[PDB]
DNA sequence: GACTATGCACG
DNA sequence: CGTGCAT
DNA sequence: AGTCATTCATG
DNA sequence: CATGAAT
């Protein structure tokens, strides 16, 4: 009717069991796809349920719901708030869900709830998911154990660089900045020619972080220290032209701003430096974006020194921060603090697990087939004495008994030849068939030497980075210095 | 609860009132901020024929409406001094949103008199289809299709270009023809008596 | 770019848009199946969706979203709101969803969040939407264009009675009280053999309302006032026993309350009589309710008029209130006030509808096999023959038209043959098909029967009711008096 | 947000700590009313450990919970002053019901050390299994000779919770006893501090990732 | 349908 | 102080 | 995750 | 004042 436990034995058991959970399966990505669970779940979901970037919008209460009830058992509002970020392109470099209606903005404002919205994955995330119908994965029960789900995903591309993440679980937190699609892919490829890649090297690829925000990143030095520990802390300042007005006045005007700020507080903040009078000269201040642009007007007064106002806006607001890279992300189940090395690394590994797992399916795919056409060649020359044969057959096993034990057929060709409807004996040409047969055995011979060269394998790899390099990269927003 | 013109314009600047904090939220993102306010209406406005004139001015809707148009209500009203060249009420192309235009009409039309007859009071027509149709006739003619649902499964820039640009956008402009046979049609949809208005939607209702 | 309207002409073309919106698609029953049409939205997907009384519950909100996205193109809390009051069993007679979880109680809580809560459609409910999959009702084009739904479900049993409704709207409302399932098909079944039957002679089948919150109701004379006009006022009394105190004191105990009234409320409302002491000799109010039984003890004080009491709480609380029939519903389309007959008549009407559209189906079916089997049969007297004209065709399409023109058969014939598999030619017994073209002639005859005589199809229709009634009869629960 | 016992009893009467609104409403329902309180914790509740003592006496959870049991809190706390003779906890078999069983430990500890001290605190445990009742997947297993996966309270209606965690007769039940009170401070103060190094490698030492 | 408070790690 | 998955 | 207000008809 | 689908 009662058991005693120690208050120690106790907050050990619990705390312990909280703290593996939210550290594997909660707040930290994984250092493959980039993905934290509940992303990965959301992208599984959309995609088994065919609601993708070529196809109609989704109402995304629908997708929500479908997600809490096959794979993530938690509050439908966790899920929809995830969906709405990875649609943000303020904050994903490459977004991964597509999203009409109000979904936010800069401004911080919050997006509509999750019933007016309509949503389907971007064409990228696709390629986030390629090739998952093929075994080229880990799968695990879901909570209901009524069905199956990735424990990770393919990645076609790298996504944990691309997109970042951030990240707060429990003795270890993260934050990963996003980065230039095609830069990544640059590095990856080299790494993959020259496994040994120093740090230096890679940066002439991947020469640092390239915010959806844009604007101006400062400090060489330190981005390298992340690269290689993990942890860094580089500088980010706004982009700033300066317009000369009628009277005498001139005008600061912002077009970008430093990554994770709120444009709106950015704003208020701001106008409160001038109401206090922090710094001499600011004449007004005003948020002049529009649907189409980002631009922030702080016109000052005549007569004003305009270095000193850029200046102390700098120093004394968020006009410019410190982002400090804190890349943590979970590798063979463990968290794990990580630079450009273990990460690139990870992921051409992975790449490879995938490339492997997946010529192994279409290979045995092709062979099964190229088995059944080596059969109907056969089949055709001797068309007449298999018809005889089955009439004079009982029933169906005892027509293939029939085919076997006569023709040398094998079970999976005589089922296959059985099963062939009536009119396909109308179909009777060879040739046909003939070049089935080849177009087989050269995409057997393909995928075989995929399977057992590693060399042949990593240049599939290479030509696979690229293509999608070609089809999806991008101009850098975020200009650097040192 | 408002968001703002930038500019204090009453020859220019115009105040739209959305169904919902949603829609709302897509005004606020897709106007011209130097002379366009949003101010949402978050639920059902209240009927100011139904209701007694004390909860009336306790309503949160209501107060907002009459101290951000700053011309007070009643006959303790000047046009003049108001906030608005225009005011635009925008809602959903359903139901409901029809409803709420049915609401606000009744409000301006018993409680600020003058800016209906006066011709600034407006409603915005957006599209019901996507080129752009309003009529499933001009659709037709349009297919030589996105269903729009609701104002909230509309972007920014679309709504602009659509139904905000005053270049691009349809505009009912609410006009009183017969003053007389205006306070019997409001009085019959939205009175405290119902059997008048049974009649009146049995004989003009056709349920076919 | 702008075009002016009148206020007369805009206030019309406006609320007359909503109004027969919100009369003929929301606030009001079809009066054959007794839904709106958002409960019939929750019924049809649920089912589409195989979540059925037979199989394990499903996330609400999987459900509600799916609803959502399919069908009912509004709030997510409305849907939700709507599908936990359809499995309230203090609401409905009889509940046509199944909750696991918080649902809400007669102290009327709310309901856990959809989040937390499974659903699935109750045996019952399954009922109302036997033989749908028969083309038994018309179905009509969902919101998207891309779904079709239907307008009313085929209705096994009467539920506009059995469940009733409430029941606002625009120049009407709606107030059907619910009954015993057994007493409704007994009317029916009565009316079914005498279409004129008169009230009076109904009222000995049905004899009045059955809330399943028990209790009693007094007004036989009102009761026929509302089966004839559709509107009547009736009074609903709480079931009341006095137990004696060791001290001379006596316990007023309340067992059953009033439809529609809130436990917690009235407790409270009875407690604010003591402490306000409007009536002299109330000691103590004590809801002393469990998960398995309802139990108010009033104790009075020594010498206090127990009679006194009781009238006055009646009176002056909902112990007892009036409850009025507004018996609008959905005929034709249009709004219409109606009285038990017109009721009953329509649902007949409808069971008619349905038992000869899924008759016309089901012999359509075996019609169309009936027609293959005779070709078949006739292919095995001439089995070569047939084989060689295909040998001898050019291709499917050829060989269909070569079986047409010179053995007669038809295309549905010569689709089916030409599509055998090969292992079919094994085959020559021709009994086992002979047996089936037997049993398919009969079932067809049986069939036609229903649709051609009036009187065979009106007692299969009686039949049924009658299953339905041994399978779901339960007792009354309210008592009636006047 | 509290529901109150209907006999005011320290010797008897029980009050429930219960992990959210939805389940602390299945509880009110499920309860014996005359001995049994309820009180939700509607959301994760506050670090005692690491937060100030100033926005502790500020959080709406800690001061319905101290106003409630009647004893104040810290060391000015009458332990015969109670109102409950157990205090129970009872939250999802979830990792977060594991988290919140952490917190409101700490704060016991830390604020009321004299109400866990003298055994007065004690943790339900639900039931993991429905197929009859199983709580360990080997208590299950035993079951399918002789599968509802509970995923949290709030999926359980009334009379099922009553029966296998609520009622006196049939619930399984644990008890917070302290064996080395100088080898918990340090056990909490590890788990729920302020300083971070320590926890980091106390979870590296003891969790198995495997 | 927007609002409100917590945990967790990190400058 | 704010970040983002959680309650 | 509960909470707040309004429509509509009726007694 | 409460009802139940709607904003
Ligand atoms: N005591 C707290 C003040 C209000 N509050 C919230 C909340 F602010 C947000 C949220 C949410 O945003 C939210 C979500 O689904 O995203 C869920 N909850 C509830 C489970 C706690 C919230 C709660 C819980 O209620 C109590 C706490
Ligand atoms: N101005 C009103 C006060 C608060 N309130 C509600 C509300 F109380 C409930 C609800 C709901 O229960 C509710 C639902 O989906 O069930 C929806 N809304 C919003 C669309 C109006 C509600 C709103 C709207 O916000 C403003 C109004
Ligand atoms: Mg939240
Ligand atoms: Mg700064
Ligand atoms: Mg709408
Ligand atoms: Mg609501
Ligand atoms: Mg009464
Ligand atoms: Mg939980």
């Amino acid at each position: 009717n009662i058991q005693n436990m120690s208050l120690e034995d106790i907050m050990g058991e619990r705390f312990g069991r909280y703290s593996k959970y939210i550290i594997q399966d909660r707040a930290l990505p994984d250092i493959r796809d980039g993905l934290k669970p509940v992303q990965r779940r959301i992208l599984y979901s959309m995609n088994k349920d065919s609601n993708t970037f070529d196809k109609s919008y989704r109402k995304s209460a629908k997708s929500v719901g479908n997600i809490m009830g096959n794979f993530h058992p938690h509050g439908d509002s966790s899920i929809y708030d995830a969906m709405v970020r990875m649609s943000q392109n303020w904050k994903n470099r490459e977004i991964l869900v597509e999203m009409h209606g109000n979904n936010g903005s800069m401004d911080g404002d919050p997006p509509a709830a999750m019933r007016y919205t309509e949503a389907r994955l971007s064409e990228i995330a696709g390629y986030l998911l390629q090739d998952i119908e093929k075994k080229t994965v880990p799968f695990a029960w879901n909570f209901d154990d009524t069905e199956k789900e990735p424990t990770v995903l393919p990645a076609a591309f790298p996504n944990l660089l691309v997109n970042g993440s951030t990240g707060i679980s429990a003795g270890y937190a993260t934050d990963i900045p996003p980065h230039n699609l095609a830069e990544v892919i640059d590095a990856a490829v080299y790494m993959i020619d020259h496994p040994t890649a120093k740090i230096d090297k890679l940066m002439e690829f991947l020469p640092g972080p390239d915010f959806p925000t844009g604007a101006i990143i400062q400090g060489r030095d330190e981005i390298k220290k992340a690269y290689e520990t993990g942890k860094g802390r580089v500088v980010v300042r706004s982009k700033t032209e300066i317009e000369k007005l009628k009277g005498g006045k001139e005008q600061i005007v912002i077009t970008e701003i430093p990554y994770e700020i709120n444009k709106a507080n950015l704003v208020k903040k701001i106008d409160d430096v001038r109401v206090n009078n922090k710094v001499a000269g600011i004449a007004e201040v005003r948020d002049e974006s529009d649907r189409d642009g980002l631009r922030i007007a702080i016109e000052l007064k005549k007569d004003a020194n305009t270095e000193l106002v850029l200046n102390y806006l700098f120093k004394y607001t968020d006009l410019q921060i410190n982002y400090n890279f804190n890349m943590v992300a979970i590798d063979n189940f463990t968290p794990r603090q990580v630079g450009i090395v273990p990460i690139l690394s990870s992921y051409i590994a992975h790449r490879r697990e995938v490339i492997l797992a997946r010529s192994r399916f279409d290979k045995e795919k092709a062979e099964k087939r190229l088995h059944i056409v080596e059969g109907l060649i056969r089949v055709i020359s001797i068309l007449d004495e298999v018809i005889a044969l089955i009439r004079a057959s009982e029933n169906k096993a005892d027509a293939k008994e029939n085919l076997k034990v006569s023709y040398d057929f094998t079970e999976e060709q005589a089922e296959a030849i059985v099963t062939l409807q009536l009119y396909r004996l109308t179909n009777t040409d060879v040739v046909v068939l003939q070049e089935e047969e080849a177009e087989l055995r050269e995409k057997i011979a393909m995928l075989a030497a995929i399977i057992g060269d590693e060399r042949t394998m990593y240049n599939l790899m290479k030509k696979e980075l690229r293509e999608v390099k070609k089809k999806f990269a991008t101009p850098r927003l975020s200009s650097l210095e040192d | 609860k408002l968001t703002p013109a930038q500019s204090k314009n009453p020859a220019k600047n115009e105040l739209y009132l959305v169904e919902g904090d949603s829609a709302g939220g897509s005004a606020k993102q897709g106007r011209d901020r130097k002379f366009q306010a949003i101010l949402p209406l978050r639920g059902k406005v209240i009927n100011t024929a139904k209701a007694k004139m004390a909860d009336i001015l306790k309503n949160e809707e209501i107060n907002t409406m009459i101290y951000t148009i700053g011309a007070g209500v009643g006959a303790d009203f000047s046009i003049e001094d108001a906030n608005y060249d225009k005011i635009i009420i925008m809602t959903d192309a359903d139901t409901d949103g029809a409803h709420i235009q049915t609401l606000l009409l009744t409000f301006f039309y018993r409680y600020m008199r003058p800016l209906v007859e006066a011709g600034h009071v407006y409603i915005a027509l957006p599209p019901l289809y996507k080129a752009y149709a309003w009529t499933d006739g001009e659709l037709e003619e349009l297919r030589k299709l996105q269903r729009y649902k609701g104002l909230g499964e509309m972007n920014a820039d679309q709504l602009w270009e659509t139904t905000m640009n005053p270049e691009t956008r349809t505009l009912i402009r609410v006009t009183i023809e017969d003053l007389a046979r205006a306070e019997r049609r409001v009085n019959v949809l939205m009175g405290d008596k119902v059997e008048p208005r049974r009649k009146w939607i049995e004989d003009n209702v056709k349920f076919t």
